């Protein structure tokens, strides 16, 4: 068996959702921000936000909504986790003591059901009579909000429309009414149903089905006076209410997909709309009063306000202060002005909240020779793309390097005192037949620049037609100084060539240090790339020189230096190249029993391969024979997102289900079959998507004791910005910390009353296994935050083992010292 | 696709056994003794008649490729029965076959098994499988005797007498190389034909074509009486050579 | 000739790698040096010599040389390790069962979560499987290990059944004693959970029905660890076994022993209401408690769901091979 420990070095930073309400007091205005597994509670002031409370939940926050049922003084909060843990929460404050109350809780998972394409949707009635959940195709789940439903028991109503895009409860209806956009073979339509708690079924809705735009994406519930709904698409915005139908199709919104909406004026007169290019719009409802005294919607208007960070969630708060909750870039507070500035914009940034964004890749480098290490991340996407320099100093100090284009891979080249970074920018087919970039960015603002003139694929004869307005990716290799982070050089790859892998190394007997890039020729027609390049560059005297190119019959997904040779993965094939005295790559040996060789790691003559679906395979280079040999494979099927070698026997992997596992050689060599079986000894649900695993640590280790129970250091970056660390334990130390976890889980009160053991259980749509081989360091590190009575309750009857003393009782003060040492590695 | 498992009578003059100096009578004797050894061992163990026949067919085929002087026949027989049990889903442990083989064989005969009987048998299974070309599925006259008899309608007792007499002739034919000369379908017809002559029955009357004097043609196409008579002659030769007489 | 099996050496195949772990030996991917055909080799080791050549392999050899159908895996030949020269006693080399290589196995596609089946995709999948099962059933063979892993899919969309290690002939005339624990618990029929021991070919139909439901949910229907818990899950969906729906349930060894928590009513149509009507009717008939009332393979092919499915229009599963990296 294997024993490992996982801690969070940086908590998730990307904003997944934000709501405004009166949660902490019926008097205050609150903003609740939901980062993955973390809830942040703020109070709105005239300058900005006052933080008041933050809690963690043992689950990814999927639905977060505020409601105030009749009889309550203040808003209550509903949170549903991605594993279907539901709960209703209340804020309670006693002087200086702030705590969160779990008013109702339960798990609403159905034994049988198909998870929907558009994900979990949760909505609440305007009269707070029920919670609507869209969890599975063809079903609508209702949790009625009666006083007695403390377990959140619910029933399903059959829903004929299997493919629902979005559903929201409508305002201004006699009985609970849902408006949903759904898709069937005839296109997309908007339909309404009524929800009867007494009959537990749908009844016919207030207004007829209407066919809507093919890409109708979002449903807006318009409050009275207007009533009805607004449906946002790619080209048009439509209002539907009974007989009335309006449609505005302004050309400005066709340019970029609108992803978020928020209400500004409670009367429904004004809404905010945001799009993927970061633009912020105002949607205006023009009122017309009839002599009857009724107010009808006269027209719709869309007005461009300015630019924000590419926003996942928008919240208007009060005054002109809008909170831009971003998942791909930094979140923001911005102020909307009545008068535009001299550039024509009504939006001026107030504050910027750091978001490490998607961490596509990262490396650890000692820039100052401090014997510490600094973490350089490829963070963000599109106009939010950046590099982030991260060091320990008690908080993390983070420098941001804006690129305004997507960073893909990073590798450090000390000889050149610079970084090599792969990046891609979006250009659009223009009337010249070529393409035009939407904004200047790192690859266009380089000091010196170059473009591949390779003739490898120039024979073409394969037609690829272009339509005006279509997007393309343009890929570049950026040479960036390690001190100024100035883009010294930008090399642009071939049209339709994607840069997928990057290394910096010396090969063979060649004293030169090269940047080597693996690419793939990507055409929309192809299911899987069938052409690619390995390119050897040399960065010398401010210019990048193309040294050699090797044509391959696939995508070079991963490369790594291997004992002076170049190890590259081309589709299924894993290949080892030698670097000749003629400065060309020469194939030595190949391995072909793969589905798709997405990831490669090495140690000595051993190679770890990560497959798209066949988990991880341990290969070995046999120098006596000049070829590969399969040592062992993890025959259990997992979709890999990243891999890493812990030691000669233990191997770490991350699954696309937000799970981590460790495989070991069976080390019971009585039969060849046992040796070739990698056994999954560790299983753990991280809750994050791990893009990159990197050996290293950010703690200051020079001139220090640097002694800890833990051995080893692997850092990993995730899509939500979370950075974590995996380290190894001895059997004795694991058992102590594991036994302590079981004791802590009985003592510590969970938000929503979610069992910790459940949360960390390995989970896919098809399996759920109890965690094994992993200590939740974030749980262990919480021992230092629980009250003294609880600490002493935890240590009761706790014995140590395999120590100098076989059995040794633990005191509260003894464990405080142990945990504090564990806090020193992160 | 599939191998050919039938030889001409004339070809049996050139088995490995014959060419190593064994005369035709001796090889015929060895085949009877090996087959009957298989039959007796498996009967003591309670084995289905198909399992006994399958082992015997493996045995007969084996010695079309090997000589009796280099492969002791009772070891081969025991191995054939051991494999037959697994093929026909009537498995037996090799130790139990040895135990029974020892009970039935004298001291000289059991000498063939050498110092370690089980090992000599288990080791041979490799050669057996390669010899029979991994063609394990075998059909036997029994299923055709019953399939064809079911299509006869008439006096219940005369037909049952026909079947049992023919069934006995099938059991007796396993001691011969007929298994190597004619498909089982033909064997089943030949034994029905022989029992009919011995019982003075006119089988055509029991068929759906009572005026079709060559009654068997509706069961087995393209079979001349010559073939059925050759089979009948060879079966009765066993009875005449021995002291046993036709069952009747 | 092509029929002289067991003599050709495994030297004739370049071994690419180890695809999986088998019952009687590991399974390897290989390429024929002469033709370039990718083949799958199942290693049979008789060196254990506890009871000689494994019966599991004997069954697969015996049966698969008889069965010829598009939806049944083809055994191409049997090859051997370099044999010891003139020393058959010392020869401990193994034999290899040569099979056609299949790109993927259903479990792998589903567990990785890398496949989506539309109604049309499921029609093409089930028709091939049930036609293959019918071929086997018309030939009176029972698979007895139908599980997602044993169903094998090529990227074209051709479906082939594979592991016949537990297959045995079925006689309606002569009831025979059979082994009670045959199929994986998740795909095991209720009759065998109660210990039938004389089971029908409808055991394989139940398993295929569990797969049918799974293809619409991407999750197995009856996931349990213990035989009783499995009967409980089946009962929650299909209804509790009782003479009202299964007159002969009272004859089964464990009927009185393994009672479910309640005498549940059948809800299969309610919990599967998101399934298309033709499929729900097929599922309802395939997941019938009483094996003598459970539909046959032929009856499934004469259903509104699979009857008019044109097999020429192969309709492959939607498997992503790019953009899955990022
Ligand atoms: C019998 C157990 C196996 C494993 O589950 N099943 C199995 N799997 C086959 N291919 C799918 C497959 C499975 C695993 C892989 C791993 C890496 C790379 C490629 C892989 C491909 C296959 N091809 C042909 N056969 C014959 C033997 C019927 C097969 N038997």
């Amino acid at each position: 068996m294997s024993y490992n420990y996982v801690v969070t070095a940086q908590k998730p930073t990307a904003v997944n959702g934000c709501v405004t309400g009166h949660f902490t007091s019926a008097e205050d205005l609150n903003l609740l921000i939901a980062k993955n597994t973390r809830l942040e509670i703020y109070v709105v002031t005239a300058e900005g936000l006052r933080p008041v409370k933050e809690v963690g939940m043992y689950g990814k926050i999927a639905v977060m909504e505020l409601f105030r049922p009749k009889g309550e003084s203040k808003d209550l909060l509903f949170i549903l986790t991605a594993k279907y843990n539901a709960c209703i929460l209340e804020y309670k404050q006693s002087g200086e003591s702030i705590d969160i109350i779990t008013r109702a809780h339960g798990n609403v998972q159905d034994r049988i059901g198909r998870p929907s394409e558009t994900g979990i949707i949760g909505i609440i009635d305007p009269e707070c009579r029920m919670i609507g959940l869209r969890l599975y195709d063809g079903l609508f789940k209702v949790i009625p909000l009666d006083r007695d439903n403390k377990e959140l028991k619910a029933f399903n109503i059959r829903l004929e429309e299997l493919h629902v895009i979005d559903v929201k409860f409508l305002y201004g209806c006699q009985a609970p009414t849902i408006c949903f956009v759904y898709q069937d073979p005839q296109g997309r339509h908007v339909k309404t149903y009524e929800v009867s708690l007494r009959e537990k079924e749908f009844n016919k809705g207030p207004w007829k089905q209407e066919n809507v735009e093919a890409e109708a994406s979002m449903v807006i519930a318009v409050p009275e006076p207007f009533g009805g709904a607004i449906i946002i698409g790619q080209e048009s915005i439509t209002y539907h209410n009974g007989d009335k139908y309006l449609a505005i199709a302004p050309p400005i919104i066709k340019q970029s997909t609108i992803v978020c909406h928020n209400r500004v004026d409670p009367n429904g007169s004004r809404y905010l709309l945001g799009d993927m290019e970061g633009r912020l719009f105002m949607l205006l409802l023009e009122k017309e009063e009839q002599m009857d005294g009724t107010v009808t919607l006269k027209d719709l208007r869309v007005e461009l306000l300015g630019e924000t960070s590419i926003a996942e969630c928008l919240t208007y708060l009060d005054n002109g202060v809008v909170f831009v909750g971003s998942r791909l870039g930094d979140s923001q507070l911005v102020k909307l002005n009545v008068d535009s500035n001299e550039q024509g914009s009504y939006v001026v940034a107030m504050e910027t909240f750091t978001n490490l964004g998607p961490i596509v890749d990262m490396c650890v480098v000692d820039l100052e020779r401090q014997g510490q290490g600094q973490l350089v991340t490829c963070s963000g996407a599109f106009k939010e793309g950046s590099l982030r320099i991260i060091r320990n100093g008690q908080k993390l100090h983070i420098r941001t390097v804006p690129l305004y284009e997507s960073p893909r891979k990073i590798c450090y080249q000390e000889v050149s005192q610079c970084f090599g970074v792969l990046s891609s920018r979006i250009e659009v087919q223009d009337t010249s037949g070529g393409t035009t970039a939407l904004r200047p960015s790192a690859s266009t603002q380089a000091l010196s620049s170059s473009v591949s003139s390779s003739k490898l694929f120039s024979s073409s004869t394969a037609p690829h037609e272009t339509s005006f307005g279509e997007e393309v990716e343009v890929h570049n290799l950026l040479i960036i100084d390690q001190h100024t982070f100035e883009v010294l050089h930008a090399h642009q790859f071939l049209q339709n060539e994607y840069a997928l892998s990057l290394v910096s190394c010396k090969l063979g007997k060649d004293p030169n240090t090269y940047f080597i890039v693996g690419t793939a020729m990507v055409y929309p027609e192809e299911a899987e790339p069938k052409q690619g390049r390995i390119v050897v560059f040399q960065y010398s005297d401010g210019k990048l020189q193309t040294v050699a190119e090797k044509e391959v019959k696939g995508a070079v997904y991963s490369m790594v230096e291997f004992n002076g040779k170049l190890l590259a993965s081309i589709n299924s094939t894993v290949r080892l190249y030698e670097w000749t005295t003629e400065k060309e790559l020469r194939t030595e040996c190949n391995h072909y029993n793969n589905i798709m060789a997405l990831y490669l790691k090495t140690k000595g003559d051993f190679i770890l391969v990560g497959d798209l679906m066949r988990s991880v395979l341990l290969l070995a280079y046999k120098p006596m024979e000049g070829n590969f040999e399969e040592i062992a494979r993890d025959f259990n099927p997992n979709w890999m997102s990243a891999v890493e070698i812990l030691d000669d026997d233990n191997f770490l992997g991350a699954e696309n289900a937000f799970n981590l596992f460790v495989c070991q050689k069976d080390s019971a060599a009585t039969t060849d079959e046992e040796r070739q079986h990698l056994q999954e000894v560790g299983l753990f649900h991280l809750g994050e998507f791990v893009n990159v695993f990197c050996h290293g640590s950010l703690v200051m280790q020079n001139l220090g004791e640097t002694s800890t129970p833990t051995q080893g250091s692997v850092l990993f970056g995730t899509v939500n910005g979370m950075i974590g660390l995996v380290t190894s334990l001895s059997e004795s130390w694991y058992n102590l910390l594991l036994d302590m976890q079981n004791r802590l889980n009985k003592v510590i009160k969970s938000v929503g009353k979610i069992e910790h053991s459940f949360w960390r259980s390995f989970h896919t749509e098809r399996k759920t296994e109890p965690a094994t081989g992993f200590i939740d360091g974030d749980l262990i590190e919480s021992f230092l935050d629980i009250s003294r009575p609880k600490m002493q309750e935890v240590v009761a009857n706790l014995q140590y083992d395999d120590g100098s003393g076989m059995k040794r009782e633990a005191t509260a003060d003894d464990l405080i010292k142990v945990v504090e040492e564990l806090t020193r590695i992160h | 696709t599939k191998p050919c498992w039938y030889w001409d009578k004339k070809d049996l003059a050139h088995t490995p056994s014959q060419l190593e100096g064994l005369d035709p009578a001796t090889e015929a004797r060895y085949r009877r003794e090996g087959a009957r050894f298989i039959f007796d061992v498996g009967t003591r163990l309670g084995l289905h008649y198909d399992t006994l026949a399958t082992g015997i067919i493996y045995f007969h085929r084996f010695y079309m490729f090997h000589s009796f002087k280099q492969f002791p026949r009772y070891v081969t027989g025991a191995c054939c029965l051991f494999l037959a049990g697994k093929v026909e889903e009537t498995p037996k442990k090799c130790k139990d076959i040895i135990k029974t083989a020892r009970s039935l064989l004298n001291d000289v005969q059991f000498g063939q098994f050498g110092d370690d009987p089980k090992e000599e048998v288990m080791v041979l299974e490799r050669i057996l499988l390669q010899t029979i070309k991994f063609d394990l599925q075998v059909e036997h006259p029994y299923q055709f005797l019953l399939k064809y008899a079911k299509q006869l309608k008439g006096d219940k007792n005369k037909i049952q007498k026909l079947v049992q007499m023919a069934w006995t002739f099938v059991n007796d034919s396993l001691c011969t190389t007929l298994s190597l000369q004619w498909e089982p379908e033909i064997i089943a017809v030949a034994v029905m034909y022989l029992a009919g002559r011995l019982c003075k029955f006119e089988i055509q009357e029991w068929t759906s074509k009572p005026m079709y004097r060559r009654w068997w043609e509706q069961f087995v196409q393209d079979v001349p009486v010559d073939v059925l008579e050759d089979i009948c002659h060879q079966i009765l030769d066993l009875y005449s050579q021995g002291k046993q007489q036709m069952p009747h | 000739t092509e029929s002289d099996w067991g003599k050709r050496c495994v030297d004739k195949f370049d071994i690419i790698g180890i695809i999986g772990e088998g019952t009687y030996g590991q399974v390897y991917k290989a390429k024929d040096k002469d033709t370039g055909e990718l083949v799958a080799l199942k290693k049979v080791r008789l060196d254990n010599e506890k009871e000689g050549f494994p019966i599991t392999a004997i069954r697969e050899i015996k049966i698969l040389r008889q069965l010829i159908h598009r939806s049944v895996v083809n055994m191409k030949e049997i090859v051997t390790d370099k044999q010891d020269a003139l020393d058959f006693k010392k020869d401990k080399g193994a034999f290899y069962l040569v099979f056609e290589y299949m790109d993927h196995d259903l479990m792998g596609l589903l567990e990785s979560g890398l496949v989506h089946f539309s109604e049309d995709h499921i029609k093409s999948f089930m028709k091939q499987l049930m036609e293959g099962l019918e071929y086997c059933h018309k030939k009176n063979f029972l698979h007895r290990d139908i599980k997602c892993s044993n169903i094998l899919l090529n990227n074209s969309g051709q479906i082939k059944l594979a592991d016949f290690g537990l297959a045995r002939l079925y006689n309606s005339e002569e009831s025979r004693p059979y082994t009670n624990k045959v199929i994986t618990l998740w795909y095991r029929p209720p009759e065998l959970l109660l210990g039938e021991e004389r089971y029908t070919p409808a055991i394989d139909v139940w398993s295929c029905g569990c797969i049918l439901g799974e293809l619409f949910t991407k999750k197995p229907i009856f996931q349990a660890n213990l035989e009783l818990a499995q009967l409980e899950l089946i009962s929650r969906l299909c209804g509790s076994p009782c003479p009202a729906v299964w007159p002969d349930v009272i004859r089964l060894p464990y009927f009185n022993t393994m009672k479910p928590k309640k005498q549940y009513r059948r809800r299969l149509r309610e919990e599967f209401s998101f399934i298309p009507s033709a499929a729900l009717d097929l599922l309802d008939h395939m997941l019938t408690l009483d094996p003598s009332k459970r539909c046959t393979a032929e009856q499934t092919l004469q259903s509104d769901f699979l009857k008019d499915v044109e097999l020429s229009k192969m309709a492959p599963p939607d498997l992503p091979h790019w953009q899955d990296c990022h």
